């Protein structure tokens, strides 16, 4: 969120991100796998555990 | 401006009679009036605001009378029920500099007499 | 009953504001007031004091409205060391106290103005979030209470969606007022759009002089010239081009006596609150000279009860000395060798400006437009701003109405436009067509962005 | 060419100091004479602001040693910059004031001379008790000005302090507040609240043991009071100024500083006079700044005890210290303050509790 | 709500004699004083205001003196065209009275 | 030494729970070889420390763990905790245990 | 020449001209300030040798 809202290109996208985001990380990996959210972000040293 | 008293009488024993004193601005001005003894005593009867609120009385009269005012005739009500040992004479008074507050009158009216 | 006294000075008329509240009818309430006029061709401080606690033994006065024909910036400030030493409430709009900020006492019982100078920096904010104009420089004099102010305006932060965009604050020595040797070198930063000057009349006297030395002239305007300060439209000097952009909430005052009557309300209500709670009326004070101490402590429930009364829908909660949310404010048209008067509205965030576009001392063209695939894109606006962020563009589409809300416009050739602006010298007009005929003739005539273009509108397409 | 000199407080000071000073300032250029001593307090004694201004505010202003009624009063009128030995730290506050200037420094003036001391014993763990006032921000301000120097370019830029308090409850609650403050390993106190704060935080510090070994305390002005209100024994280190008890030296450097100004403002030509009275009338003055500036631009070697000077605020800019410590209940002297020199000693440290 | 009791019953003098009748009320008035002079069927005529000020077309003759609740008015050098008695009038709440008393001439 | 926030909605009550893993391995180490004793408490609410003007006035507070690094509550941050420009303005990092993005 | 001005915010300026109305112009540029900004820039010797 620090990243994108010091983007200035992205800016758009961030403000089509304020309206979806999560608290946890779990959140939000439960929740991509119920097909709610098609896609998240993250680091790749967890993301890549994770899958 | 000056004030007229009517209504005058106490023709029912124990009644009820609605005097008034019209005026001829009276709108921001209160009312409060008089009624005087055998021994000439100008004890207070009722007490109006200008905006028809503050329904008050001394604590002669209390407990039986009806107040109201209107401020298009310049007019006031109130009907005397425990005038009856007295053969009373009622003159309306405006206290002036206006407003809710009361002050010194030398705005009274003409005097009436009420007589049983 | 309470005791709320007005004082008049100087040259007003005493039956207008008379006859305003004594047809107000605060039955209804457990209290009621006490008028009492003072008049008004005696000016000095003493006797003005001398005056008040000469009568104040008389009538029981829980306090003083004062006038708008005075000089408060001198006597007024005053009134927090009386008021703390009287415990008695003092309200008003009035005078040479035009937003004076200071660090008055705290058991001082006493609320005034309206907005606060920070708020009054909010409203700057959200006039300058209707035009998107950013601030390339601010130049201030070392008041006493200023560049706290400034450092405070600084640190409200806007978050992007626009340019935060400071780039230079400018504190000068006015002591040491050497214009060549220090306004000289600090200068060279006006040559920039967008300059911030706070500060007072007769100093802008002097330094527009200094401005105009240098050449601060054209380039058009100099931009905030903040008129709750230096408040006197009437007799300005002007020394400069136009000037007076800015808002105080000094409408030619249309509710004066509603103020008046508003501020015995708000009095009323206050004392009601207290008699609904604790039932209690404290007694006043009845003296300054002889045993002045008058029942020395007094509960401060009164504090608290100025700022927890509002009067409906009109009167805010009264916190920070006097020093409101949303009362109504006024913006100013622009010179001062010609007296100009109001051009704006403001009512509780919302702001109306009837101007539209910013003088300088042709390149400004209408055109028209149709929404498509992704060439021009139109969408709406923010639900929070009106405006639009990387949209940039008003589209004010008719429906007629062209004063229907700026809808968005997004896409490939506005982003082509906006290079071609920059490019040689543009201002746009753009608006979309209505017909929905865009590219047809019909028997005789076109119709659509051809229609408006047959009809000579001064276009593009 | 006769001018006039005012005075506000009592008539023993009056006495030596006005007609002695009358005839020291003759030798520069003429002096005369009123004086009165405002008895009661609030207002009464604004009450009698201009009975006497009627002719002295074209000439004079009165000066003397709750100083604050009067400088309100008769500080509307345009009046430039006075000294008069009071104890207003609200002094800084050039809009309310167009008047004041101090002889002695105020209440949080003993800052700097708090900074002086990080560099002798260099300690970089300070719990800083503040309390809520405006003069504990205005001390907090002026010591966050002194915290921001060094800034060039050997371990540190100086002591950064551990943290700072705010203290509200002070007739109410220390035991929480020095709870978590014991656990933070300093071992500095820096304490500035009041004297019955003082014989309070004797209560808390001595239910913790955070009086004992380690813990220096370095108390404000209003700490020397507290001896009498009961406070604790030894290695305090507290700090007292030169003679303000001894009032005829400051009157005495008064009538220097002002024969000084008025021979300064009577070499001069467009000195114009304010209107007389105070009856409907504005002293919008043109030489009132002037004032301030002939005041600015001298120097002040005259006098009994000491070098005095000015600030551009209106502060003393020396610092003339005799500092103590209660070495077993008993204030002893150990060494003395002199701006920026050193401290030069003539005792021994005890050191807070055993060591 | 408070009383008043003004006192004694009696107004015996000459002509051009001195009386005096007080303004007592059961509490504190703040010198809210009035005073009225009427003859029987006639109707009141006023005296006093708050410094005890008397009123255009009122003459001299009457003076008085007083404070806090208890307010002292004397009448001295009466023409008998002031037939009249006399009454006291307070208005710290809305309006109080109290006796009074009748002029008499001997 | 757990949350008091342990079902993550209204109550609050701390338990001592029980952690391992990759970091806690580290600082095993690290403990081992500095001659440390230490205690573990876990943050607040979880939302990883950022910036933002809070109480609609001049202040910026810092939510989070990074909060509680500046309000003393700790003295070492030991988790996956970026690099940030923003966070390392007053805040000393070390060289840092990975590379990934 | 105040109205000239304003492009000297630049760090590169030429100057062709005669000593004499250099010494002019050298007055009127540290009337306005152009003294700090460390040089400006050419000084042509052939013409005021």
């Amino acid at each position: 969120d620090i990243y994108f809202r010091r983007q200035v290109e992205l800016s758009t996208m961030y403000r089509h991100m304020e309206k979806h985001n999560y608290e946890s990380a779990a959140e939000a990996i439960q929740a991509v796998r119920d097909n709610k959210l098609h896609a998240f972000i993250w680091d790749s040293a967890v993301l890549e555990f994770e899958a | 401006v000056k004030l007229q008293e009517s209504g005058g009488g106490l023709v029912q024993p124990g009644g009820s009679l609605k005097l008034s004193c019209a005026a001829s601005t009276f709108s921001s001005y209160t009312m409060s009036w008089v009624r005087q003894t055998p021994e000439k005593r100008l004890e207070w009867v009722a007490y109006i605001s200008n905006g028809g609120g503050g329904t008050y009385y001394p604590d002669t009269v209390k407990g039986r009378f009806t107040i109201s005012r209107d401020n298009a005739k310049n007019t006031l009500y109130l009907q005397m029920n425990s005038l009856k040992e007295d053969t009373a004479m009622y003159y309306c008074a405006r206290p002036s500099r206006g407003g809710s507050s009361y002050w010194y009158f030398d705005v009274w009216g003409a005097g009436t007499t009420v007589t049983v | 009953s309470i005791g709320i006294a007005v004082i008049l000075v100087g040259t007003s008329d005493e039956v207008a504001i008379k006859d305003a509240h004594e047809k107000d009818d605060f039955h209804h309430l457990s209290v009621v007031p006490r008028v009492e006029l003072v008049a008004m061709n005696e000016t000095d401080p003493k006797s003005i004091i001398t005056r008040i606690c000469d009568l104040m033994s008389d009538r029981k006065i829980q306090g003083v409205v004062f006038a708008d024909d005075t000089d408060q910036e001198a006597i007024a400030q005053i009134l927090d060391f009386i008021s703390a030493q009287t415990l008695t409430p003092i309200l008003g709009i009035h005078g040479g106290s035009s937003m004076i900020m200071a660090d008055k006492d705290e058991s001082s019982m006493f609320f005034q103005f309206g907005p606060s100078i920070e708020q009054q920096a909010s409203v700057m904010l959200n006039i300058m979030e209707e035009y998107d104009w950013y601030i390339f420089s601010i130049v201030t004099t070392y008041f006493p209470g200023y560049q706290d102010f400034v450092n405070k305006i600084r640190s409200t932060i806007e978050n992007s969606f626009v340019g935060w965009e400071l780039e230079e604050v400018l504190l000068l020595d006015m002591s040491l007022d050497d214009g060549d040797s220090k306004i000289q070198n600090q200068l060279k930063k006006l040559q920039s759009p967008i300059i911030l000057l706070y500060c007072t009349k007769e100093e802008a006297t002097y330094i527009f002089e200094v401005a105009n030395s240098v050449g601060l002239t054209g380039y058009g305007y100099t931009w905030i010239v903040p008129s709750l300060v230096a408040g006197d439209t009437d007799t300005v000097p002007s020394e400069f081009p136009t000037g007076l952009i800015s808002v105080s909430y000094d409408e030619w005052d249309y509710g004066l006596p509603a103020r008046v009557r508003d501020g015995i309300a708000i009095i009323t209500t206050a004392a009601s609150d207290m008699l609904s709670e604790h039932s209690f009326i404290p007694e006043p004070k009845s003296s300054c000279y002889n045993t002045h101490e008058k029942r020395i402590y007094q509960s401060n429930m009164l504090n608290r009860y100025l700022i927890n009364v509002t009067f409906e829908g009109r009167d805010l909660s009264f916190s920070e000395d006097g020093y409101q949310m949303h009362p109504k404010l006024v913006i100013i048209l622009l010179n001062k060798e010609r007296k100009w008067e109001r051009v704006g509205k403001w009512k509780d965030k919302s702001l109306q400006m009837k101007y539209y576009v910013w003088p300088r001392m042709d390149d400004h063209l209408s055109i028209v437009t149709l929404e498509e695939a992704p060439f021009v894109i139109v969408e709406s606006v923010d639900p929070l701003s009106g405006t639009c962020m990387r949209n940039t563009v008003p589209c004010q589409k008719r429906i007629e109405e062209p004063g229907y809300i700026k809808k968005c416009c997004k896409g490939f050739c506005i982003d082509i436009l906006k290079k071609i602006s920059k490019s040689v010298k543009f201002t746009y007009d753009l608006y979309l067509v209505t017909n929905g005929k865009h590219g047809k003739k019909i028997n005789g005539t076109w119709n659509g962005m051809i229609g408006e273009v047959v009809m000579k509108r001064a276009y593009m397409a | 060419k006769i001018v006039n000199i005012g005075a506000v407080l009592s008539t023993r000071k009056h006495e030596q100091m006005f007609r002695e000073a009358v005839n020291q300032a003759n030798k520069r250029i003429q002096l005369q004479a009123t004086s009165v001593t405002h008895k009661p307090n609030a207002i009464q004694m604004a009450l009698s602001v201009c009975e006497d201004l009627i002719s002295s505010q074209v000439y004079a202003i009165l000066v003397s040693h709750t100083p604050t009624p009067v400088s309100y009063t008769a500080g509307f009128y345009r009046i430039p910059v006075l000294g008069l030995t009071t104890r207003m730290s609200i002094y800084s506050d050039k809009s309310i004031h167009l008047s004041f200037l101090r002889t002695v420094p105020p209440y949080s003036h003993q800052s700097s001379v708090w900074f002086e001391m990080m560099r002798v014993y260099n300690w970089n763990h300070i719990i800083l008790l503040v309390s809520d006032d405006h003069e504990g921000r205005a001390a907090q301000k002026r010591l966050e000005t002194l915290l921001e120097e060094r800034e060039s370019k050997d371990n540190k830029r100086g002591p950064k302090a551990e943290k700072v308090l705010q203290f509200d409850p002070g007739t109410k609650n220390v035991t929480a507040l020095l709870m978590e403050a014991r656990e933070l390993e300093a071992r500095v106190i820096i304490l500035s609240a009041s004297e019955d704060d003082a014989a309070t935080v004797y209560r808390a510090a001595a239910m913790l043991d955070m009086t004992g070994s380690g813990y220096v305390w370095l108390v404000g002005e209003r700490e020397i009071s507290g001896n009498a209100l009961r406070y604790a024994p030894d290695g305090i280190i507290g700090l007292q100024l030169i003679n303000g008890k001894n009032e005829s030296a400051h009157i005495s450097d008064a009538v220097g500083v002002v024969a000084q100004a008025v021979h300064e403002l009577l070499e001069k030509e467009n000195i114009t006079d304010p209107p007389r009275g105070c009856v409907g009338n504005t002293n919008i003055w043109k030489t009132g700044p002037l004032f301030k500036r002939v005041l600015m631009s001298s120097k002040y070697a005259d006098g009994v005890t000491g070098r005095v000077e000015f600030n551009e605020d209106g502060d003393r800019k020396f610092a003339q210290y005799s500092i103590m410590n209660l070495q077993n209940r008993k204030l002893v002297q150990v060494g003395i303050y002199n701006g920026t020199h050193v401290i030069p000693n003539d005792r021994k440290i005890i050191w807070p509790g055993g060591e | 709500d408070i009383q008043m009791t003004q006192s004694p019953s009696s107004l015996s003098a000459s002509l051009g004699g001195k009386v005096t009748i007080t303004c007592k009320a059961s509490q504190d008035i703040n010198k809210y004083i009035a005073w009225y002079q009427h003859k029987p069927g006639k109707g009141p005529r006023l005296l006093i205001h708050y410094t005890s000020s008397l009123q255009p077309g009122i003459p001299s003759r009457f003076s008085g003196s007083g404070s806090g609740r208890d307010y002292s008015f004397s009448i001295s050098n009466l023409e008998p065209e002031d037939i009249a008695t006399y009454y006291c009038l307070q208005y710290d709440n809305l309006y109080t009275f109290g006796g009074g008393t009748k002029l008499e001439i001997k | 030494t757990g949350p008091n926030d342990t079902s993550p909605g209204s109550p609050r009550h701390t338990v001592p729970q029980c952690c391992y893993g990759f970091c806690i391995d580290l600082l095993i180490k690290l403990a081992r070889t500095m001659q440390f004793t230490y205690e573990v408490h876990l943050v607040a609410d979880g939302k990883f420390g950022t910036q933002e003007r809070v109480q609609n006035s001049n202040k910026k507070e810092w939510n989070g763990m990074m909060g509680e690094l500046l309000s003393g509550q700790a003295d070492m941050i030991v988790a996956p905790l970026t690099i940030n420009n923003e966070r390392a303005q007053y805040i000393e990092f070390s060289k840092p245990f990975k590379y990934q993005g």
